[PDB]
């Protein structure tokens, strides 16, 4: 009956319901196969909104696809009502799987910072034979991965031995954000996530602005409201693994021109960018908590959960 | 004879599919009820608001009803404000300069896919929902 709420808040895509699905995880009831299987349609389609994203990538871009017998099936998986989708058939597979072949859209796909694409494409596009089978059974792991937007706000409960954690998890788009007021009240701790792989991203809701820059902005106002000088604010850095990738690829100080650290090093990356946070609030002398998270990793996300409750709230 | 409840019979229809569940008047009020608890039910309004636009007949009416329903759930700062992105908003703007019964198809699609993945398979899961069943 001893209660504690926890706020996960963070921009859009930072990984707050990950963190959920991860609590339910570690301490509460877990995904038992027929809860998989209700992730079924979610991945196929994840599946196809990711390839339509990049098809209509290809004319935005005007990237040209390698192979010739490709178009037809650009057009095929276009046309496709992603709302209706309830298996993943032929020839539908073969066209997914033929288009992710392509260098065109390799291309596409490395340019996709300059549109809206979800995390999990990959993952996903590499292992189209495994959830093509007829008989296909989500993972765990594909179940973290998958993607749905969150609106709204949600509490979840989880007992843990000794206390009970009330977390609360929110839409981040900036619509969202003016609901937040209905989960501030008597707040222990805040858990703020901010995507370490957002630095050349832009937001969905909006023409053209960085995505960091608006964590950042969103993190400084959190840490100035008043009402939580008292409650404990731990940020993870979070995508620590998607950073491992793509800061091989896109430069931080194309982004960020104050970084003079080295290229393609992420631990560097990382250690900029979390100095950045922290330097937000110069005149506050609060504290801020960090670890660097994956969070669709269990093992990264059990230390995370152990750390906050054995070392900050007690 | 084979016994079913009338009322366990409703309540396990509105889990067959969302358009189910919005087809049935009392399951669109338990849902309703449950957006209330989770600060989302402008999306349900929002898409109310379009099937009844979708109804219009005067051609007068459907103009400053189009500039209604976008002033309250669709702009930047609007006091409903649903969670869409860019692109869906800025051509719904630009369907708004001469406007039709298809001006708001794209965002009441996002929204009703929103509402769809995120918010009724909680629902389904709810000690609400849930309570109706036993
Ligand atoms: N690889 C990787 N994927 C992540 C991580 N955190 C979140 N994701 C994925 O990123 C997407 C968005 O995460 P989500 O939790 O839905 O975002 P939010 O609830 O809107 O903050 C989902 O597909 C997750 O599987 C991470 O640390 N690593
Ligand atoms: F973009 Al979210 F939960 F913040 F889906
Ligand atoms: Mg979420």
């Amino acid at each position: 009956r001893r209660e504690l709420k926890l706020l996960l808040l963070g921009t859009g895509e930072s990984g707050k319901s990950t963190f959920i699905k991860q609590m339910r995880i570690i301490h509460g009831s877990g995904y038992s196969d027929e809860d998989k299987r209700g992730f079924t349609k979610l991945v196929y389609q994840n599946i196809f909104t990711a390839m339509q994203a990049m098809i209509r990538a290809m004319d935005t871009l005007k990237i040209p696809y390698k192979y010739e017998h490709n178009k037809a099936h650009a057009q095929l998986v276009r046309e496709v009502d992603v709302e209706k989708v309830s298996a993943f058939e032929n020839p539908y597979v073969d066209a997914i799987k033929s288009l992710w072949n392509d260098p065109g859209i390799q291309e596409c796909y490395d340019r996709r910072r300059e549109y809206q694409l979800s995390d999990s494409t990959k993952y996903y596009l590499n292992d189209l034979d495994r959830v093509a089978d007829p008989s296909y059974l989500p993972t765990q792991q594909d179940v973290l991965r998958v993607r749905v937007p969150t609106t709204g706000i949600i509490e979840y409960p989880f007992d843990l031995q000794s206390v009970i954690f009330r977390m609360v998890d929110v839409g981040g788009q900036r619509s969202e954000r003016r609901k937040w007021i209905h989960c501030f009240e008597n707040v222990t701790s805040i858990m703020f996530l901010v995507a370490l792989s957002e630095y050349d991203q832009v937001l969905v809701e909006s023409d053209n602005e960085n995505r960091m820059e608006e964590s950042k902005a969103l993190f400084r106002t959190i840490i100035t409201y008043p009402w939580f000088q008292n409650s404990s604010v731990i940020l993870f850095l979070n995508k620590k693994d998607l950073l491992e990738e793509k800061i091989m690829y896109s430069h931080l100080v194309d982004y960020f021109p104050e970084y003079d650290g080295p290229q393609r090093d992420a631990q560097a990356a990382r250690e900029f960018i979390l100095k950045m946070f922290v330097d937000l609030n110069p005149d506050s002398d609060k504290i801020i908590y960090s670890h660097f998270t994956c969070a669709t990793d269990t093992e990264n996300i059990r230390f995370v959960f152990a750390a906050v409750k054995d070392t900050i709230l007690q | 004879s084979m016994l079913k409840r009338l009322s366990t019979e409703e309540a396990t229809r509105w889990a067959d599919s969302f358009d189910v569940l919005l087809s049935h008047k009392y399951g669109v009020a338990a849902f309703r009820a449950f957006l209330k608890t989770e600060f989302s039910e402008e999306n349900l309004e929002f898409w109310l608001a379009c099937e009844e636009f979708k109804k219009t007949r005067s051609t007068a009416k459907l103009v400053s009803k189009a500039h209604r329903i976008f002033e309250e759930f669709v702009d930047v700062q609007a006091p409903r404000e649903v969670n869409i992105d860019f692109q869906t908003r800025e051509a719904t703007r630009k369907n708004l300069q001469e406007p039709s019964l298809t001006c708001f198809d794209q965002a009441q699609g996002k929204v009703h896919s929103l509402m769809e993945k995120d918010s009724y398979p909680r629902f389904l899961r709810s000690k609400m929902y849930l309570d109706l069943l036993s």
